């Protein structure tokens, strides 16, 4: 089990958050949350198209 | 072979039980409708701690769900996982609550004890040797202190030899919602230390500090909360499941966590929080989970421990590490600050790793902690006790319940022993 | 909306 | 700024332990043995020791 | 004929005792299976395996040993592993409950229903062997399950048979290092029973032994299986006159008449000259005289004792691989010349070299060196009683104040018996210093 | 029987306090032999000097 | 392996360390991404000293900014480098200083230096062997003197065997806008010397005439004074991280500096600075920089010391050079001018190569000065606070603060006893 702590094992260290998009983060992982919101945003977007129809 | 059953009380554990239990099924793989997709063999293995096996492959949850108000159950029943509940746990009543811990106590709980108490045994029967069982309730929540407190109880006796593991929330200091919540603190906790071996005490202000403070994502919901206490105790139950070299069981933790009896109040403490762009602004090393580990902010339980002394600390280590790096950061630790803990005891220190990561993550922890930050809790609680009976403020309910208050006074007698008991040893 | 439908005892259930 | 309050306080001698203080040097005496004051008797023997 | 057993108690001494095996099966060629190539070596169980493995009539090594356990997870992985068709199924002994890291469960709650099924081992393994010179005992003095069931097999082993060698190997406990406050309540429960009745305990402290790693080994990072890798070599090369012959042959019972100079203390201290990395022996080169000085040096010791603050008794060196006499004779008599040096006055000689052909052998993927010439260090010094004095003030504090009494008492104890420990323990150091008096 | 009495309601008291007369550890103990060498108050283990918005006197709730 | 961390204090603090930074980055090579590009192997090697490894290849500074007004930061942050600084490091307060010292030393900081602390030491962690610190404020900064006097005071007990070095600009003598900052100069610099060990001394007006000397660009920015400003600090940072055989030691340097501990302030010295025509008319030979190196034309710190004499001499030089070149040149100036040292020390000069040219030019050097020309700074200084403390002008707001016209007594006492030191060791 050569690797341990290479030298270069920075090289060799891959996120865990490459993107909001990666296979890896599943619902056990913490980092993968709900309560985040890129909906935010959305819901000021979808805030300000009620609130005008409203 | 050793197993666990757990109950799900009061209406915070029916939100509480309700997103503890999916974590575990998203863990583990299996799907909402109850499939188990199978995928990993370790997690294939050990199910049966927590799952029986049904017809084709679906894993039941071994948990009983108890409440009075239905539409709780309905929602519980009707959620994303109330398909893989089973009716034959919704035991409830047909009474309001009206959040009166007597009600539950003595007036609602004297007819369902007994179909609770059948329900219970029946899965006792359907296993075969247990560690014990656990509990998600609250101390100030009415239904939840009511049936826990008859439950308790009764639940001593009769299986004296097994893990009574508790999990209560406790209210926010700044404001109760419920006034009457203090006299349903102190009615649970005076029952509650004489039947307990292990608590587990979380506020929900150091939550919203935590969301503050890391989330940083404003407005969350109740279930955010609930997502992140059940991390916690998934944390703690990933010993037991899993792998690796790392001694698991929660007696095998017990003789290491708590010198003397009274001692069942332990606090929480979990491993990476990150923010917006920290996920990719972080060097995952172990020591950078060390300092975060043991960190003021950090803290989500009671209060910040820096007020106090350092009793007996436990973390345990989810992911690929090795038995070194935790040695000597144990050791850098214990350096830094070796007057912070109690001359009492040294090396004061129990270490666990689990070399098995989360789905999502790899490098992970999980602390439990007994301090003497407790102080600050119960004596809030007392101060509290102390105006409304000094003037018997909301009282005849309770004496129309049939309730004394001769049961309060050794009520807040043991409390204000237990005030004695943590400092004497301490100062 | 709340699927009142579990909530139907035997004597009850419709 | 130690070096120049001590100087500056008055007793030119402070006795420095094992300087005889002379009998001049002694100006603004410790006030008597108070643990109010900031002279808790704690300290006075620890000197008196030393 | 010139054979041995092994016991591994505890999931402790299980992946080191998992280590062994890996490590024998090389150098026998051992496939997985259980199996040789087409080469004739199978019989009724007789050759070089005969003293290690049970290659009978059925053409499947068997090892000649016990693992029992307290908890499934491990010892069932392990059974899920690469050679878990090489182990007999029930020498694997495991246990649904555990001890709870508490000595008197072990040896009291689950220690009289477990014991006696190993003792059908014990007697079925004995009327199979031959000549059986003594066991192998692996376990851990700060053992959740090793520490009670060892002790409490130890017993019965020991009233049944009482005229051959028992061999104790545990992992010393590490004198700065805690991960349990329970190990010393145990501990010295433990060296108590064990004192009247063990014939030979070595111990080891894996500080050190980390300690060496990223001092010659250049490892900053090592693990459990360089480190079951590092002690396994130890067991191997003290097992190297058994599998291989040599100049002379030595034997435990020569150890024991020899190593130990009177009653109680049996602890003499292991140490391997040849730990270097991979380049640093290559640039270099190794003779006997500096593996002599090497094996010498106090920081090259594998417990936290300074030489120089005791004094010597014991001190035994086994040669692996191709040496001469010529060398070795004036070398140590360089050794007897120096001053630093304290043997104790007692005794002019304490030496007992062994020679051994074999040179040792690389394992494929490992991370040991290219050892040519090799030697063990078997010695017993006056430098351990200051361990016994850390954990006697580490005890008399914490049982003057009786922390978690409650649960052994709560589970059946009393203090009578822990009272016994401490003055069996005060008689060691003042027996220690009696003896360290010349 | 003794009772715990506080002062009148004010509008800018905090509601909480810290008394670090009891909240140090650094040296925790040193503080312990003052306060009987002195002796203020020690009482019931369990004392503040701000309740919530009130006030009261040294002698804790006797 | 040793390091150090920098605190960016004040108002103009932030506006130099912006450029501080911006010029060692530009100087190592890393885009203002942070994506390092691998071109210089020693600057691979020896970027440790200063900047952590962040991950992707990015070397997250080590640096701290500190600050009131929303202002700064975000400009600071909206930089070509803002993006390098972590948001982490961004410790501020929702306050107005109003310039004041003591809101900035008794107010306003008091609630903000329990944060601070807490962010330093997460960053002392973070590290493992520090030579000390570095500080860039100004002595007549409203918050930089305000904190930074407590901020010096607090890693003094903190760490009391580290370096303080402490990088401040002293605002122009003939004028200082801010009417109150002798006030804040002479209060703040009290408690420099009892906590400094180190102080650049730097003034604006000589940057102008600098600008009109050599410059000859009529109208530059203030950053480009930051840009000189930086390329000096930088000069005595280039000993540490460089290789050649000179010994980099700020201890080393500073006990050839300090032969008495009143000895705090030091002043900068630079190497070649060329006009528009001279960039292709000069013959750079260690001659003529050394003739420039020694130019009174050169100075950018105080003023001449040609009213005083030279204490302590040391210059630094960066570039492919020798010592048969400035042996001479050392022999030369004691040969040009002996009187003007002083009798009591003889060789009082202190030389060190860094043999790795900077990036742009070849032979380059930095001074570093003690001589008897800082009386004119406190003399002057002297006046003022008498000239604004006989009628008590202004006083009414730090009484209202909470300070009394006792702490001024004994404060210009103390710059009274420097005036007799530094006039006595000389005169
Ligand atoms: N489910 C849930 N419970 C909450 C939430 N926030 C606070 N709680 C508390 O959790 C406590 C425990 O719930 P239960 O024990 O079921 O309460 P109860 O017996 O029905 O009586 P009540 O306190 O009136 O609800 C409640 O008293 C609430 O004060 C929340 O967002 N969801
Ligand atoms: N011999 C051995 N010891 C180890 C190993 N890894 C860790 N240890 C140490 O050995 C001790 C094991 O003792 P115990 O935990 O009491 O083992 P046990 O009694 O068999 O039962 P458990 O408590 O379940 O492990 C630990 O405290 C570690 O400090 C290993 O691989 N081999
Ligand atoms: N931004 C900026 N500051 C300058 C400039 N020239 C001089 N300064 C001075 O640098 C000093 C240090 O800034 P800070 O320590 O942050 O000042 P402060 O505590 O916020 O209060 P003030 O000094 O009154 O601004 C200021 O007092 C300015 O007078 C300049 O060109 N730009």
């Amino acid at each position: 089990e050569f690797d341990l702590s290479d030298p270069l094992a920075l090289q060799k260290e891959l996120p865990a958050r490459i993107s909001d998009n990666d296979m890896r983060n599943t619902i056990s992982g913490m980092q993968k949350f709900m309560g985040e919101d890129l909906n935010f945003q959305e819901r000021r977007r979808f805030q300000k198209e009620q609130s005008r129809e409203w | 072979m050793r197993e666990i059953v757990h109950l799900q009380a009061g209406q915070c554990g029916n939100q509480i039980g309700a997103k503890f239990w999916e974590v575990i099924s998203d863990e583990h793989g299996i799907d909402p409708t109850g499939t188990y997709h199978g995928d990993s063999d370790l997690q294939l293995e050990r199910i049966n701690v927590y799952y029986n096996e049904a017809t084709g492959g679906k894993y039941v949850p071994r948990a009983v769900l108890v409440d009075l108000e239905p539409g709780t159950m309905d929602s519980v029943r009707s959620g994303p996982f109330g398909q893989i509940f089973r009716p034959d746990n919704f035991v409830f009543g047909q009474s309001g609550a009206g959040n009166n811990w007597a009600k539950g106590h003595y007036t609602e709980g004297a007819e369902l004890v007994d179909s609770v108490l059948d329900v219970v045994r029946k899965e006792a029967e359907s296993c075969d040797c247990l560690q014990g069982f656990q509990l998600t309730h609250s101390l100030g929540g009415g239904t939840g202190s009511g049936m826990g407190t008859l439950l308790i109880s009764k639940i001593r006796e009769e299986y004296p030899d097994r893990i009574m593991n508790t999990f209560s929330v406790v209210p926010s200091p700044k404001v109760s919602d419920t006034v009457v919540e203090p006299y349903n603190a102190t009615l649970s906790v005076h029952q509650l230390v004489e039947n307990t071996d292990e608590t587990y005490c979380i506020d929900n202000e150091a939550l919203y500090d935590i969301c503050f403070r890391t989330l940083k994502l404003t407005t969350p919901t109740y279930g955010d909360l609930n997502h992140l206490v059940s991390a916690t105790m998934s944390g703690v139950t990933t010993c037991l499941r899993f792998p690796g070299q790392l001694n698991a069981d929660l007696r095998k933790l017990a003789v290491n966590m708590v010198p003397f009896p009274r001692l069942h109040f332990f606090m929480p403490g979990f491993a990476p929080l990150t923010s917006r762009g920290s996920q990719q602004y972080r060097a995952l090393t172990v020591p950078e989970l060390t300092q975060q580990m043991f960190d003021a902010k950090n803290m989500m339980a009671a209060c910040d421990p820096r007020h106090g002394r350092y009793l007996t600390v436990a973390a345990v280590f989810r992911g690929r590490m090795s038995m070194k790096e935790v040695d000597e950061q144990m050791l850098n630790v214990q350096n830094k600050n070796s007057s912070y803990f109690v001359e009492w005891i040294p090396n004061n220190v129990k270490t666990a790793v689990c070399d098995i990561p989360p789905r999502g993550l790899k490098m992970s922890a999980t602390f439990i902690g007994n301090s003497t930050a407790i102080q600050e809790l119960f004596k809030r609680i007392s101060e509290q006790f102390t105006a409304m009976f000094r003037r018997k403020a909301f009282l005849h309910w309770y004496t129309g319940e049939g309730m004394d208050e001769m049961e309060f006074t050794e009520a807040e007698s043991n409390m204000n022993d237990l005030v004695s008991e943590y400092q004497q040893y301490q100062d | 909306r709340k699927n009142c439908s579990f909530s139907t005892p035997v004597p009850l259930s419709l | 700024p130690l070096d120049k309050v001590l100087e500056q306080a008055g007793r030119h001698s402070w006795v420095d332990i094992t300087r005889p203080p002379t009998p001049r040097t002694q100006g603004l005496k410790t006030p008597p043995p108070d643990p109010i004051g900031t002279y808790t008797p704690a300290c006075a023997k620890a000197l008196f020791e030393a | 004929m010139r054979e041995c057993i092994s016991i591994h108690v505890g999931q402790a001494g299980v992946q080191i005792g998992n280590a062994c095996w890996e490590l024998y099966c090389l150098e026998h060629g051992i496939q997985p299976d259980g199996q040789m190539p087409s080469d004739k070596t199978i019989g009724g169980g007789d050759d070089s395996f005969n003293t290690f493995f049970s290659e009978t009539g059925a053409g499947k090594h068997v090892p000649r040993a016990v693992f029992v356990d307290l908890e499934p997870t491990v010892v069932d992985e392990v059974r899920t592993g690469t050679y878990r068709q090489l182990f007999h199924p029930e020498q694997l002994i495991t246990g649904k409950e555990d001890a709870a890291n508490n000595y008197a469960r072990g040896h009291y709650t689950i220690g009289k229903e477990i014991v006696d099924l190993v003792l059908d081992r014990i007697r079925k393994l004995a009327d199979l062997c031959t000549g059986l010179q003594g066991f192998l005992i692996f376990h851990s003095f700060g053992g959740g399950t090793g520490s009670g069931f060892a002790s409490l097999l130890m017993e019965r082993l020991s009233v049944d048979y009482g005229k051959k060698s028992k061999l104790e190997f545990a992992i010393y406990p590490a004198p700065q290092v805690s991960t349990a406050v329970v190990e010393p309540y145990n501990s010295i429960l433990t060296t108590h029973t064990t004192l009247e009745h063990s014939d030979c305990a070595f111990m080891v402290d894996n500080e050190a032994i980390y300690d060496i790693c990223r001092r010659n080994l250049d490892i900053e990072r090592p693990t459990y299986t360089n480190l079951n890798r590092l002690i396994g070599q130890i067991v191997s090369s003290i097992t190297a006159s058994l599998r291989f012959d040599g100049a002379l042959n030595v034997d435990l019972t020569e150890f024991q008449t020899n190593l130990v100079p009177y009653p109680r203390i049996h602890f003499p201290l292991a140490t391997y000259a040849p730990v270097i990395s991979a380049e640093k022996a290559y640039h270099e080169q190794l003779s006997v005289a500096e593996i002599t000085n090497a094996c010498f040096e106090p920081a090259n010791q594998m417990v936290k004792c300074d030489p120089r603050h005791g004094k010597y008794m014991a001190c035994c060196m086994l040669y692996r691989g191709d040496v001469v006499p010529k060398d070795v004779n004036a070398a140590i008599a360089t050794i007897k010349t120096k001053r630093t040096i304290q043997f104790v006055d007692w005794c002019p000689t304490g030496f007992k070299v062994g020679i051994n052909y074999q040179p040792p052998t690389v394992v494929p993927g490992g991370d040991l060196a290219k050892v040519q010439r090799a030697v063990c260090m078997l010695s017993n010094t006056t430098a351990i009683a200051e361990a016994w004095a850390r954990l006697d003030h580490k005890f008399d504090l914490m049982y003057a104040k009786r922390a978690f009494v409650h649960w052994y008492v709560g589970e059946g104890m009393e203090e009578g018996e822990f009272s016994e420990a401490r003055e069996d323990l005060a008689a060691l150091e003042k027996d220690y210093e009696e003896v360290g008096v010349d | 029987i003794h009772l715990p009495r506080f002062s009148l309601k004010q509008g800018m008291i905090p509601t909480r306090y810290v008394m670090p007369w009891k909240e140090n550890m650094k040296f925790r103990n040193v503080n312990l032999q003052q306060a009987e060498a002195c002796g203020i108050y020690a009482g019931p283990l369990e004392d503040s000097l701000f309740w919530g918005y009130s006030e009261r006197l040294c002698h804790g709730e006797d």
